[PDB]
């Protein structure tokens, strides 16, 4: 197995000179061996990516899934250890930068069929990973405008060369 | 009818990450004025509702203790009184149910 | 019921702890306290007759300075050499993922031996000797995050500190030494420096059936 | 005579000087204790920094719901700005638009929208022409439209605005709402307030009557970007707490001599209380109708 | 095609639907406030209104007597129907019940509903209250109402 997320949480940085940006806090949390499928957990994580922490907890509180309850508990633990251990000032001032799911260690059971045939059940487990970053959630990328489209097109037309000559 | 070929992960990622399959963001979530917990704006507050439910459960325990056995529903109205309250003159011929707590502020 | 037992090199407590006098910092029975001190002194000299209480305070200052430089450099082996096991965790655990920048500027007044106490023989064959010494010095402190952001103190400006450090030596150990055991802070001590960050103390998280009583 | 630009940067420079003077008056970190005594999340102690932390900092400590729904602060029973530094240990309570009695929040929204419309006027009328700003009278909300008093030019004593000009004022106010500026606050000595507003006799009279009303002669100055105005109380945190805005009407007050006072009337509604198209149109008609104090 | 089909297909059939609704109606008469899946509560809400109408018709009517005999499976609530609930709603015309959505069942995530008879002795539900008259929009529209009343 591998357990590198818990050590990512424990990387330490050198002290900052007084003229640099503040370098916002990063908190890495995970839960291992969740009796749930990593695909459904992917759906829940992809919903909660890029959100503020309170927006995430609202969506998880009113989703209808077992994984949603589990992820909400993990996020509450991450916020608590953020403002208990990593010097985050305001507990609302966190956003989900990374949130993903991974395969866990599974088990194999026999699934009986008709005649004398059988199938292999997989009792599936997964992991949940979250990275919290201090600060407001970053703005979503605005849609590309017609100005941007025309500017890129004219950039290509000015980028054209004479192929296969001097 | 069996698959003729294996579907690739690019096909499968298109199918499984199409926005029809993704979870929709809810916009009907509001903060409950009484307790501050989150609620959906067309749904009762879970916290306040289970508050009312637990007090109703205690009152029903006292009601069942007063009846004492099945098939004994009264033919009169019922009123619940808390500690430090006398029955009113309007609450004259009504079955009184006593509760061993102060009357909660949300109960009138 | 194995006959191997844990060989402790320290104790949990302060032996007849020196109560700090009111006004010791504000101003810039004695015979009984003094006689008990010299009783412990003759016990210490009986167990090792090359000890001088006049020579102790400079060694005490050196131990204090080098232990705090061990905190500066995270030198846990030398910090074990100079500091007891009762004093290690409450000196390192809250530093483990932080960077501390400490320095010794000067000493305002020479350090003074204010109490000497000793244990009984019954402590599993081991007899401990404790000496409390008053320190009044000038030091700097700057504690950083995991991320290198400052949380406490300031960089170069020094501030005055007063502390009542208790040392202990296991005298029955042939290779024992004088190490920092604890330090008494007075109950009348001035409030420490405020932290650089903002703190919210939560109220009672109430179950639904509960009502909030002031 | 100074150019309007140079007047604007003079006022901004003196405002920043006063704010830095207060910050240097409080250089050391000091911890006060603020008790949240609201109905929700009850009896919660915040340990704030003196003259640095804000009710908005209390809200960040609680949740983003408090940040996005808390408009006014009840600090020890009096209305307090979201972005005003806290000066002492106190008890705090956050006031939203949809409380049982939101009247203080209503007054704050009214004064903020009047101040925005004053800024729109001042940076809307031409360079050749002279614009003076008199007051923002305390007009009750049930009247329908917030009002500002402007002295315009003797060359424009006969000029009446058209619907295109009124829509221009409305679009400038919407540009401000898009710009999303915080309502910066400052408790300022009356002498420094006169030092901000020398070149305005009506502003001098307003500052003088406020300094007469309070004992210590401390007036309330507010800033949105580069525009500075004296107020009659606390304001809402941000211009983005406005969703529906309109500068409805311009009217001339009855005494034409010695000077022509023009009352600009507008109506507005926040994001939390936005109304439908038809209801808003009816409110536009009533706000276009004249409002007498 | 199910145009104009006003009844839900519940239970194991039509009779099983009627027996489900009858059990729920008996529970509602006994406890005066129950919770259940939302669709079942809607159907039983309609049946509860018509049951209170029969109770107001009264005990000396043999038709109402037979209907209460069928629809109350406890046989003690029929005196409660005729002598408590109908005297309670002798003044109202038809607003006897209150049905409100409660979040989700925690097992199968069913949409839930609580239904009560008005009056009651129980603690009141956290009913949704409309916005107060003192807010901005309500004050502006109150001024509008005053102005129109003055004008006409
Ligand atoms: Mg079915
Ligand atoms: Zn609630």
């Amino acid at each position: 197995i591998s357990r590198k997320w818990e050590k990512k949480n424990k990387i330490v940085y050198p002290p900052q000179l007084p003229g640099e940006p503040r370098r916002p806090a990063e908190i890495y949390h995970c839960r291992r061996q969740i009796k749930y499928s990593k695909d459904k957990m992917w759906y829940l994580a992809k919903l909660i990516r890029g959100m503020s922490i309170d927006q995430a907890l609202a969506q998880l509180e009113f989703n209808d899934k077992k994984g949603a309850k589990i992820i909400k508990e993990v996020l509450l633990e991450a916020q608590d250890m953020a403002v208990r251990d990593h010097n985050v000032e305001f507990r609302s001032n966190l956003y989900i930068a990374e949130s993903t799911s991974g395969r866990g260690q599974c088990l194999k059971r026999i699934r009986y069929h008709g005649r004398g045939r059988f199938g292999i059940m997989e009792k599936v487990y997964c992991h949940y990973f979250v990275k919290l970053v201090e600060g407001p959630p970053p703005p979503p990328e605005p849609p590309k405008t017609a100005v941007a489209h025309a500017k890129e097109y004219i950039q290509q037309l000015r980028s054209r060369t004479i192929v296969h000559t001097l | 009818a069996a698959p003729k070929n294996r579907r690739t992960i690019e096909v499968n990622r298109c199918r499984r990450r199409n926005p029809q399959k993704l979870i929709k963001v809810k916009n009907n979530i509001d903060v409950c004025p009484e307790c501050g917990h989150l609620k959906q704006k067309h749904v009762l507050c879970a916290y306040c509702y289970e508050k009312v439910c637990k007090e109703t459960a205690e009152i029903r325990r006292q009601i069942g203790k007063q009846e004492g056995g099945p098939f004994k529903a009264p033919t009169i109205e019922t009123v619940v009184l808390y500690t430090g309250e006398t029955p009113s003159e309007q609450d004259q011929g009504k079955r009184i149910i006593e509760r061993d707590r102060k009357r909660p502020s949300w109960f009138t | 019921k194995s006959d191997r037992s844990i060989h402790l090199a320290c104790t949990a407590g302060i032996f007849d702890a020196y109560v700090p006098p009111e006004g010791d910092a504000r101003i810039s029975e004695r015979m009984k306290k003094t006689m008990a001190s010299q009783v412990s002194i003759r016990r210490i000299k009986d167990y090792d007759a090359n000890f001088k209480i006049k020579d102790f305070p400079e060694k005490a200052k050196d131990i204090f300075i080098e232990a705090h430089l061990c905190l500066n450099n995270s030198d846990h082996d030398r910090l074990h050499t100079l500091v007891t096991e009762h004093c290690f965790p409450d000196m390192t655990w809250d530093i483990k993922y932080k960077t501390v920048r400490w320095s010794f500027v000067e000493s305002l007044e020479p350090s003074h031996v204010v109490q000497v106490r000793c244990s009984s023989m019954m402590n599993q064959g081991n007899v401990y000797g404790q000496i409390t010494v008053r320190m009044h010095t000038r030091q700097t402190l700057a504690i950083y995050d995991r991320f290198g952001r400052l949380m406490y103190g300031q960089e170069d400006v020094p501030k005055d500190v007063l502390e009542y450090v208790v040392f202990e030596k296991q005298l029955t150990n042939p290779y024992g030494s004088w190490r920092m055991h604890t330090k008494i802070v007075p109950p009348w001590a001035p409030p420490k420096q405020p932290i650089l960050k903002t703190v919210m103390i939560p109220g009672p998280q109430l179950k639904p059936e509960e009502e909030y009583e002031e | 005579q100074l150019s309007p630009t140079e007047l604007t940067e003079m006022r901004n420079d003196l405002f920043n000087k006063e704010k830095a003077r207060q910050l240097s008056l409080t250089p050391r970190t000091e911890k006060i204790e603020v008790k949240h005594v609201g109905k929700t999340d009850p009896g919660t102690v915040f340990v704030m920094n003196k003259n640095i932390s804000t009710p908005y900092s209390c809200a960040m400590h609680l949740s983003e719901w408090y940040c996005r729904k808390s408009i006014l602060a009840l600090v020890d029973g009096q209305p307090w700005d979201m972005y005003k530094p806290l000066t002492k240990s106190c008890e705090i309570k956050f006031l939203t638009f949809k409380d049982c009695d939101p009247g203080e929040v209503n007054k704050a929204y009214w004064r903020s929208c009047a101040m925005m419309m004053g800024c729109v006027i001042e940076r809307a009328f031409k360079d050749e022409y002279m614009v003076n700003l008199v007051r923002a009278p305390e007009v009750p909300v049930i009247s329908g439209a917030f009002c500002y008093d402007v002295v315009l030019d003797s060359k424009l004593d006969e000029w009446m605005p058209t619907k295109e000009n009124l829509r221009s004022f409305t679009k400038d106010a919407h540009a401000l709402i898009y710009k999303d500026l915080p309502f910066e606050t400052l408790e300022v000595e009356a002498k420094v307030a006169l030092e901000i507003f020398q070149h305005s006799k009506y502003k001098v009279d307003f500052i003088e009557e406020k300094a007469s009303q309070n004992p210590e002669r401390i007036v309330k100055l507010h800033r949105i970007g580069d525009f500075i105005d004296v107020s009659e109380g606390p304001l809402i945190p941000r211009t983005s707490i406005c969703f529906q805005y309109e500068v409805s009407a311009v009217h001339n007050l009855q005494p034409t001599q010695p000077s022509l006072i023009r009352r600009f009337q507008g109506v507005s509604l926040p994001v939390h209380l936005r109304a439908h198209f038809t209801i808003w149109d009816k409110l536009l008609e009533r706000s276009r109708k004249m409002v007498t104090e | 095609i199910s145009h104009g089909r006003v009844f839900r297909r519940m239970g194991l059939g039509p009779e099983s639907r009627i027996h489900l609704l009858r059990n729920l109606l008996t529970g509602l008469v006994r406890h005066e406030r129950i919770e259940a899946p939302w669709a079942r509560v809607d159907e039983m809400r309609g049946y509860a209104e018509k049951l209170i109408d029969y109770g107001k018709l009264g005990d000396t009517n043999e038709r109402a007597m037979r209907m209460a005999d069928f629809w109350l499976t406890e046989k003690d609530l029929i005196p409660k129907l005729f002598q408590v609930l109908a005297p309670r709603y002798k003044d109202q015309t038809g607003g006897y019940t209150r049905m409100l959505q409660i979040p989700n069942r925690s097992l199968d995530r069913a949409k839930m509903a609580v239904i009560e008879y008005k009056g009651n002795c129980l603690p009141p539900l956290p009913l949704p209250r409309r916005d107060s008259h003192l807010t901005l929009l309500n004050q502006l529209l109150q001024g509008l109402r005053q102005d129109l009343r003055q004008s006409q």
